[PDB]
């Protein structure tokens, strides 16, 4: 009553079944990667096949790739020898045994919680190498040991993800305000910024109210308020890439020491920001159309790893500037079977 | 000498530039936290002239 995913090997006919292609991440634990193997003997000896896991982060800056270096860390790494020629079935294992057969071979692997969820940094139109982000892979292999050299063709790969979903727990509503004091003596100027929830659905409009009650002379020229994308990279010490997804340069003038409040609205998207090289998206499987980084949510009690997104509006007033950051989280909401992984019309 | 400072005023200028903006990027990890060292020494390259 349901299906699986099936890759294929030409010398041994290693027939690899995954259960699904995503894991989703609660922050106690993540969801198992269990599947099964079907391995015809095409041998006489090398009766061994090992299943690797492998949470791979690869990294490069345009100014990066410009001098010839480009960065890539093995960030977990597992093997199983799943053939026995420990680890007790499950039920989608043993549905799949049945329908398989004898040679039907399970494996089991958990992914240790607050690793990295599956993001990959939008490659630019020069960029066409392996996709700069964090990628899973699922690999077979039919060796003896691993003194062999991992032959091609041999080896069975399939790219797996680990997503996050939002909390039906809304959380607290980001609000924040900033009173600044100018030069001419102490006279106040007071802006206040609010957002309607602390999750937002991707494509949702952000209906940031905004009021300033300036006890001053002067006169606001324009308010600027944007969605500030931050990315921060926790290996060999890059920069936060910060980068601005939605924006809004609403000018309005408002009378000296007087007051002024309304809302105005914002909504992240790709389809104006699709040149910006480097942003983060979430899991692409094969260079497929996918939205924004899910921002992760590092809830549990814990380390700084792989790439950690996380989403900010910024609300700027000219004269010099008065900058306001209201945090969030841009993320998906629940699903229900599962996201086609791909556009869901193909073509 | 004091033609030699009215000369040495362009380099002090440098200095001024180089510190302030060393001092606005203290929090660059980059080359293992350079940026750090690159304050330090504009810090203490003011101090010392």
């Amino acid at each position: 009553g349901t299906r699986v995913f099936k890759k294929a090997s030409p010398n041994g006919k290693l027939t690899v079944y995954l259960g699904k292609r995503d894991f989703v991440d609660h922050i106690d634990l993540v969801d198992p990667v269990d599947g099964v193997v079907l391995v015809d003997p095409e041998y006489l000896k090398e009766r061994r096949v090992y299943v690797t896991l492998t949470v791979a982060f690869r990294y490069g800056r345009e100014d990066l790739d410009v001098l010839g270096l480009t960065f890539r860390k093995d960030l977990f790494v597992a093997n199983v020898q799943s053939f026995p020629p420990k680890k007790p079935l499950t039920r989608l294992q043993e549905r799949l045994i049945k329908k398989l057969g004898e040679h039907a071979y399970p494996f089991t692997f958990e992914i240790p919680p607050n690793l990295p969820s599956s993001v990959t940094l939008q490659p630019g139109p020069e960029d066409t190498g392996k996709a700069l982000g964090v990628d899973y892979e699922v690999k077979a292999f039919v060796a003896e040991n691993l003194e062999e050299k991992i032959h091609k063709r041999n080896s069975v790969r399939l790219v797996i993800e680990k997503v996050q979903y939002a909390p039906e727990r809304p959380g607290p509503q980001p609000t924040a305000e900033t009173t600044r004091q100018f030069l001419m003596s102490d006279k106040p100027l007071h802006l206040e910024a609010s957002l309607d929830k602390e999750i937002y659905y991707h494509g949702e409009p952000i209906s940031v109210n905004v009021h300033v009650t300036n006890n001053t002379n002067k006169t606001v020229k324009k308010i600027k308020i944007s969605v500030r994308q931050y990315a921060d990279i926790v290996l060999f010490n890059t920069a936060q890439y910060k980068v601005p997804v939605a924006m809004e340069e609403a000018d309005d003038t408002v009378a000296p020491s007087s007051t002024f409040s309304k809302v105005y609205t914002l909504t992240p998207f790709l389809a104006n920001n699709r040149e910006k090289r480097g942003l983060a998206l979430d899991g692409k499987l094969k260079h497929e159309d996918t939205n924004l980084a899910s921002s992760t949510l590092l809830r549990e009690g814990r380390e700084i790893l792989g790439i950690i997104v996380s989403y900010k509006v910024k609300v700027k007033l000219v004269v010099s500037d008065v900058a306001v950051e209201l945090p969030f989280t841009l993320m998906h909401p629940k699903p229900k079977e599962e996201p086609p992984h791909r556009e869901v019309p193909e073509n | 000498d004091s033609s030699m400072l009215i000369s040495l005023t362009y380099d002090v200028i440098l200095v001024i530039l180089c510190t302030v903006y060393a001092f606005k990027t203290r929090k660059c990890p980059e080359n293992f936290n350079e940026a750090k060292f690159i304050g330090f020494t504009m810090y203490t390259t003011c101090i010392i002239w």
